[PDB]
DNA sequence: TTTTTTTTTTTTTTTTTTTTTTTTTTTTTTTTTTTTTTTTTTTTTTTTT
DNA sequence: AAAAAAAAAAAAAAAAAAAAAAAAAAAAAAAAAAAAAAAAAAAAAAAAA
């Protein structure tokens, strides 16, 4: 053969259309500025809302999603020559310019499980759990050899012809000359596009509780290899297609299906933010107007549905702020993140505020007491069985690195794992070693504990020490220890019985008028987006979630948006400050910080210094100060004072 | 290759590749059965029998489900090429499915 | 797009005229004495320092950075073309390999005939004759690379990455070209290798055996072919490159020649090198394609931080009264306060000297266990001297359990076979072994432990294994003595917990317990609040060392073996009669034996390491008999 | 086909074709040689080469 | 310059050989991959005086 | 608190079928060309006043 096309009628009108879709100035200007921005981010792919498409065209939304391969290839030379018109030299760096997608595909977005051949060559958005990765290998695009003895160079080209028909005469390296000389490969000037192949799986939560999983194989190619790790629950859009098998006489009719990505995203659409110039001056007001007790305000407003806690509310935000790693010259670290242990009586809201904080927090790990044992809390080494080679697999506080391990019934775990613990607590790192391979995993995790004390009940009769099961050298870990008492006087109890009965009253906005929760089975999932993978008034509208108005509760979204700004804030101790957190350390070592029949909750070492440290620089963060001035040091030491002691009853 | 007349120098041996996207594929699952437990007589292994579902027949049931199947009795057709190993001395034998 | 002869004139022009004043000020033509050396086989490998070449050339450093194999021929070719006139004299044939690349010239010229054509196949391979290897020093413009972001846009490119050594492997002969002789003709077939695998030719292609139109069957032969060291590495990206939730990228390094037995495992290495593909075939891929191996080609392999491989004043401090205290008060100065506790951990950095008396093996190795109170620093010195140690491995709890401190039997990759690989105990031999958390520790762990502690060997026989290690290790340990915390109703041995073998194993069993004391925590709190204002220590009289210069010092100190008179033999001996008349009638002593002398002994010679004597004089035995008095001083 | 590459597929049963600019011809003639006229006996047919 | 026999000589074929071109064409082993056991090395819940 | 157990539970090694992949692979017939030779018609130059 040697055919070439003049002028495809189909392939004419789609370049057409997706160029009129990009070139967006007459429109609003999104997929524009999109382009501009990826010219400027120094980035080759364009991820394209197929919303976006459907409200321009109807027609060519529903053909590229039936028929993405070639449609596909219409959009990546529209986007080439759109790229060009803006930019020439840009578009002359990079050889071809790729097109993810992205938003709501409506049938086609599928599970592993759901993911049947009625979809191949279709684009599907299939979401799951990356059980195996692959290296990242390179695969040769266009192979330069030099002839030493004729001074001849030579360029081959390598289509990707990874789902097309491959005849061998497409694959043949050049290694002679015509007349027999040897060439050598020039590996620099030689063209390599890496490649992964990943495997996902259907998630388990989302899986049928009885039957094994299913899963599906995963092509990535350049910009999206080291886009998922094994454990990553991820989207895939891209397209499914039968492989080739080898050549051969024979075959049965057996085809082995791959989905081709073209975008990869996390569920960790809690790990990134997008803030708008309205958030971002919304947010700069919102701290300079009340500079004082906008923390107070920040902490009533975090579990709204628990009633009472103000202190553990106040904790709970200093630890999702955090304080400042010291990171000293001589690579020398002091930690920066918080760990609460919450001590109490059965039944009240421990489990709702880790709950809480495991809803709200961005990479916020969940495990309970013997649910999550040895080498599956901290990481682990196994053995690759194919290579042979040790691999290190990472636990529940290695993948919370950053973020948040809310472990649940602390109490009943095993002194194993609590002593497992120890490392990551304080230094945030984990250190395992077998013998072919020693790691040092970062876990720069904040650790939310709830445990019941010994008996199940806080006897009050008895000193916290005995109480609390807990040595003094893990407990010293947690900086803050809050006894959660269920003192049931009877005015607390008015209290919280008509919270608790105003949260069982309230009813949704309109979207509910008297219906049930619905079970969401498997097949509503898939009708619908996803939120986990999905796409501000600084306050809520009060109903009766609150009794009366008299003081207003910050918005969830917005609280997200501003604590997100508020973590990278970097307050530094000035001098007034570091002599009064000293001095309150010094006097809060001493025997008189504690009086008769009071007892200490937890040991006063040098980590509740820092304690004091890390608190204080929470506190400045939510104000973003940029300093730690005295008002935040009083707040850290009346937490640590109220926390520390607990008076013995007779 | 068939159209060896729109030139008259030939075409190999062989010449056929599959064309993956072209292809016109359907849904393939395969079921293991295993005798009801109450119909395996006393002292008795169970037999089994391999199940081949096809489009809208994939997925219908699960493991543990209790079924009545219908179906052709039928056997694999892969080309009688039997060269096995240390075992199958027997002769003229193929696999079974529904 | 470039023309490779004028390339290959520009660094024949660049190596014969390139000069500096590297020593004293004095232009010596760097490459040209090199090459001379080379020329006389007195040296193997040259190392081509690209900023060199970028001080005269910068475009040519940009292209050698862009392909950097085809660079590397061509100043391999440039050596072999220039060292024939730098030869100055006859080389001695070091070597048999040198005898058969004389007798290869010698018959060559014989049967030369120059005027004649020759076949392009009728002549020796160039690296079959070169005896030397050639390397590239990347640019300090190129900054160092992540091990992760190594990718196919740095295919055939020199790069550079830092890692730690996590797995290498033995020397081993790698062919470069196979060498075959005729049972008819008498010539040599050569057989040049660049696949991982070849397969052995069998007729001879010499022209007297195709103008005979004969059998001619080749036989490989070891003895012509040319072989090379061949390791291979696994390297592992640091800790703080590694991104949030993920776990450290391997890469693997194909080290050869001269650069092998650089690299052992646990090294913090910089590695500069190119990267390269390793065809993928064999495999029935999934993929249609050319997917290869990717792998790091060393050029040159320089020992980091801890691994790294003086001025009048310098010697001055050296001798200064005060040099111990200062490289002391040098360990973790942002740790206020463990004054005593810096100097048992430096000399147990310094040690004592082995002794190895009519066969009977005496360590030098000193041994510490910080017991101490919840947040007193242990696990920040524990830390503070693994990161300052030149061989160390810190290990906590039991994260790096079993085989994690051991050994293990593991299937090698280069050819397929069960390798040993060692633990912590091993990577940190004739090291530092920190052990924190030590109380927690299993109970098989803490009898491994146990034999390395006094027999400095592992032995194992386990089923795949059947071994002794070397482990000369120090064991810096730190625990919680009983409960968490120390009680004075209790006796020592009692919130020690320690057994009076493994207790008595320690050199110093250093007690740390904070009592709360308002002007102490005072103190402590300023210290403490300065380091979190400021990232550093608060200003003292004496600056801290850096570590690289502690470690310069600690090195020093290390080679010179001092030895005990036999003057200080009665006052030795009474102070161990004393210590041990305390243990015997206190009623709260830990157990005191033999060990508590040659604990003495060992912390003595360490001190006289430090003032590098070579002789322990009396005020070594003091401060040693202070040390060990310290060391239970907070039960007061 | 000499050339072999696992990975990739096997050349077809008889590939080869000549290339034939990269060909070294020589001259050739054949010719007819008989039989010296006064070297064939008397009744008899000449013979030919 | 009217009549008249050899001479070709262009046109039908036919032979006929020599040479180049054309036409034809599954089976059988091997191997990786997956999914199983199985001895051994730990290691995690069991109890006492 | 440690001391036997008594499982996981990881590895190495084995099997162990599948199901896919890989590897082997000239001689016989035909036709066309170019050359001959052969029956027939056709076109020449010797005859005479
Ligand atoms: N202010 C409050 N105090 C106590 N309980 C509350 C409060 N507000 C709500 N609750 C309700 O109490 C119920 C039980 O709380 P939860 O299960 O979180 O208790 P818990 O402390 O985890 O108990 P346990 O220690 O036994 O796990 C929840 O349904 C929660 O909604
Ligand atoms: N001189 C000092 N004494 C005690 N603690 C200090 C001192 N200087 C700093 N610290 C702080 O102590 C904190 C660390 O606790 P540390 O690493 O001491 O635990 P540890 O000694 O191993 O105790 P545990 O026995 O609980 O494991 C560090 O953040 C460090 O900044
Ligand atoms: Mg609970
Ligand atoms: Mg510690
Ligand atoms: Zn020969």
């Amino acid at each position: 053969a040697g055919t070439v096309v003049l002028d495809d009628v189909e392939l004419r009108e789609a370049q057409r259309d997706y160029l009129d879709f990009l070139d967006d100035e007459e429109d609003q200007g999104i997929y524009q500025s999109k382009v501009r921005e990826l010219i400027s981010d120094n980035q080759y792919r364009l991820i394209v809302n197929v919303n976006d498409l459907r409200r321009k065209n109807e027609k060519r939304a529903n053909r590229l999603l039936n028929n993405a391969f070639e449609e596909l290839v219409a959009f990546q030379r529209a986007l080439k020559d759109f790229v060009a018109s803006i930019d020439a030299t840009y578009a002359k760096q990079y050889e071809e310019f790729y097109v993810g997608l992205e938003g709501s595909f409506g049938s086609k977005h599928v599970s592993p499980r759901t993911l049947t051949s009625c979809f191949l060559s279709c684009v599907v958005c299939v979401e799951g759990i990356v059980t195996k990765c692959s290296l990242v290998r390179p695969k040769v695009v266009r192979s330069v050899h030099y002839c030493p003895a004729t001074k001849k160079t030579i360029e081959r080209r390598y289509s990707d012809l990874t789902t097309l028909v491959a005849f061998p005469s497409s694959s043949v390296y050049p290694t002679k000359d015509e007349e027999n000389n040897p060439l050598e490969t020039e590996y620099g000037l030689s063209v390599y596009k890496d490649h992964q192949t990943i495997t996902i799986q259907e998630m388990p939560e989302k899986a049928p509780a009885g039957q094994l999983p299913r899963s599906v194989d995963v092509i990535l190619d350049d910009d999206l290899v080291d886009k998922a790790k094994p454990g990553d629950r991820v989207q895939v859009v891209g397209t499914y297609r039968c492989l080739p098998g080898k050549k051969g006489g024979y075959t049965s009719g057996t085809f082995r299906t791959v989905l081709i990505a073209c975008n990869v995203k996390q569920m960790s659409k809690d790990a990134q933010p997008s803030f708008s110039a309205e958030d971002i001056a919304k947010i700069k007001k919102f701290s300079k107007t009340r500079s004082k007790d906008i923390f107070d305000q920040l902490a009533k407003s975090l579990a709204p549905s628990i009633h009472g806690h103000d202190y553990v509310k106040k904790a709970i935000l200093c630890l999702l702020l955090g304080g400042v790693e010291r990171d000293l010259e001589n690579g020398s670290h002091i930690r920066g993140d918080i760990n609460i242990l919450l001590i109490g009586d059965p039944s009240v809201a421990k489990s709702q505020l880790l709950r809480y904080v495991l809803c709200t927090a961005p990479r916020a790990i969940p495990t309970t007491g013997r649910g999550s044992s040895g080498v599956g809390l901290t990481a682990a080494v196994t053995t690759d069985q194919e290579t042979g080679e040790r691999r290190l697999e990472a636990g529940a506080m290695v993948l919370a690195d950053r973020g948040v391990v809310c472990i649940d019934e602390f109490d009943k775990m095993s002194d194993m794992d609590r002593t497992a613990i120890h490392e990551v607590m304080e230094q945030g790192r984990v250190t395992i070693a077998k013998a072919g391979i020693h790691a040092r995993l970062n876990a720069r995790c904040s650790v939310l504990a709830a445990a019941n004390p010994v008996y199940g009940r806080y006897d009050q009769y008895k000193t916290p020490m005995e109480n609390i099961g807990l040595q003094d050298s893990l407990l010293s870990r947690f900086d803050l220890l809050f006894i959660m008492l269920d003192q049931m006087d009877p005015e607390q109890d008015r209290e919280i019985s008509d919270h608790v009965l105003r949260m069982h009253r309230y009813r949704a906005p309109g979207e509910q008028d008297g219906d049930a929760m619905p079970l969401g089975s498997a097949v509503d999932i898939l009708a619908t987006d996803d939120p986990n993978f999905s796409q501000y008034e600084k306050h809520d509208n009060l109903l009766h979630g609150t009794k009366k108005k008299k003081e207003k509760m910050v918005s969830a979204a917005f609280m997200k948006k501003y604590i997100h700004v508020a973590k990278i804030i970097k307050p530094v101790l000035t001098q007034e400050s570091a002599t009064y957190i000293a001095e309150e350390y010094s006097r809060l070592r001493s025997q008189d910080s504690m009086s008769s029949d009071t007892a200490r909750t937890s040991p006063v070492t040098a980590r509740t210094l820092e304690t004091l440290i890390r608190l204080a620089t929470a506190h400045a963060k939510a104000r973003m100060s940029k300093t730690v001035d005295l008002q935040d040091a009083e707040e850290a030491v009346e937490l640590v004072q109220y926390a520390y002691f607990k008076k013995v009853l007779e | 290759c068939n159209t060896d007349q729109a030139g008259r120098p030939k075409c190999p041996l062989d010449p056929y590749f599959i064309m993956p996207d072209k292809c016109k594929c359907v849904d393939f699952q395969t079921l293991k059965l295993q005798e009801l437990p109450d119909a395996v007589p006393h002292g008795e292994m169970p037999r089994h029998m391999q199940l081949y579902c096809d489009r809208y027949l994939c997925d219908k049931v699960v493991p543990g489900n209790r079924v009545t199947i219908m179906g052709i009795y039928s056997i694999k057709k892969f080309g009688l090429t039997t060269s096995r190993g240390r075992d199958r001395v027997g002769v003229g034998i193929r696999s079974s499915y529904i | 797009l470039k023309d490779y002869a004028l390339e290959k004139e520009k660094v024949k022009k660049f190596l014969q005229e390139f000069y500096q004043d590297d020593e004293l000020g004095k232009k010596q033509f760097k490459y040209g004495n090199q090459l001379v050396r080379l020329a006389h086989r007195e040296q193997v490998a040259l190392y081509v320092d690209l900023d060199d070449v970028a001080e005269d050339d910068p475009e040519l450093v940009d292209s050698i950075c862009e392909n950097a194999r085809r660079y590397a021929k061509l100043f391999a070719d440039a050596v072999q073309e220039l060292l024939p006139q730098y030869k100055e004299r006859e080389v001695v044939n070091k070597d048999v390999l040198d005898v058969y690349i004389e007798h290869r010239l010698m018959m060559e010229q014989r049967s030369r005939d120059p005027g004649m054509v020759r076949s392009p196949q009728n002549q020796y391979p160039a690296e079959l004759m070169r005896r030397f290897e050639l390397y590239f020093q990347g640019p300090s413009s190129n900054k160092p690379r992540v091990i992760r972001e190594v990718r196919a846009d740095s295919v055939g490119k020199l790069v550079t990455v830092r890692g730690i050594v996590t797995r290498v492997s033995e020397v081993k002969p790698k062919m470069v070209v196979a060498t075959y002789t005729c049972d008819q003709c008498g010539a040599e077939t050569y057989q040049p290798i660049q696949s991982p695998t070849f397969m052995p030719l069998i007729m001879c292609p010499s022209q007297e055996c195709q103008t005979n139109r004969s059998g001619g069957r080749l036989y490989l032969q070891t003895r012509g072919s040319r072989f090379i060291k061949f390791q291979e590495m696994k390297m592992q990206e640091h800790s703080d490159q590694v991104p949030v939730g993920n776990i450290p990228r391997s890469i693997t390094v194909l080290v050869e020649g001269e650069n092998t037995r650089i690299a052992q495992p646990g090294d913090h290495v910089s590695v500069t090198g190119i990267f390269l593909p390793i065809l993928r075939t064999g495999f029935r891929q999934v993929v249609q394609g050319l997917l290869s191996e990717t792998y790091l080609e060393a050029h040159r392999i320089v020992k980091m931080n801890k691994s790294e491989d003086l001025t009048r004043e310098e010697l001055r401090q050296i001798a200064e009264e005060d040099f111990y205290e200062k490289l002391a008060a040098s360990i973790a100065p942002e740790i206020y306060g463990h004054e005593d506790v810096k100097k048992a951990l430096l000399l147990l950095l310094v040690g004592g000297v082995d002794q190895s008396p009519r066969g009977m093996k005496i360590r030098g190795n000193i041994n510490i266990c910080l017991m101490g109170d919840p947040g007193v620093a242990k696990s920040q010195l524990l830390s503070y001297i693994d990161r300052l140690a030149p061989r160390s491995q810190y290990t906590t709890g039991r994260g790096s359990s079993g085989v994690g401190l051991t050994a293990a039997v593991l299937r090698d990759s280069v050819s397929g076979e069960l390798t040993l690989e060692g633990g912590a105990l091993v990577l940190a031999d004739q090291g530092v072994c920190c052990i924190d958390e030590f109380d927690k520790m299993a109970e098989a762990d803490r009898t491994a432990i146990h034999e390395v502690m006094e027999q400095q060997t592992i032995s194992i026989a386990k089923a795949g294994i059947l071994t002794t290690l070397n482990a000369r290790c120090s064991i810096l340990a730190a625990a919680n003595p009983a409960y968490g915390r120390y009680n004075p109703r209790r006796s020592l041995e009692q919130n020690i917990q320690l057994p009076a073998a493994l207790l008595s194993r320690f050199d110093l069993l250093w007690l740390i317990q904070d009592r709360p004391d308002r002007d102490n925590d005072l103190r402590l709190a300023q210290h403490i609040t300065y380091v979190h204002q400021h990232s550093r220590q608060p200003p003292s009289q004496f600056e801290p060392l850096d570590m690289k210069l502690m470690r310069r010092y600690i090195a020093m100190c290390r080679e010179k073996q001092p030895m005990v008179p036999e003057s200080l033999a009665d006052y030795i001996t009474a102070a161990y009669v004393e210590m041990r008349r305390e243990a015997w009638a206190s009623k709260d002593a830990t157990y005191t034996s033999a060990r508590t002398l040659l604990a003495i002994l060992r912390l003595s010679t360490a001190l006289a390491r430090l003032r590098m004597v070579d002789v322990v004089e009396k005020e070594d035995v003091n401060e040693a008999i202070r040390l060990m008095e310290m060391s239970k001083d907070s039960l007061l």
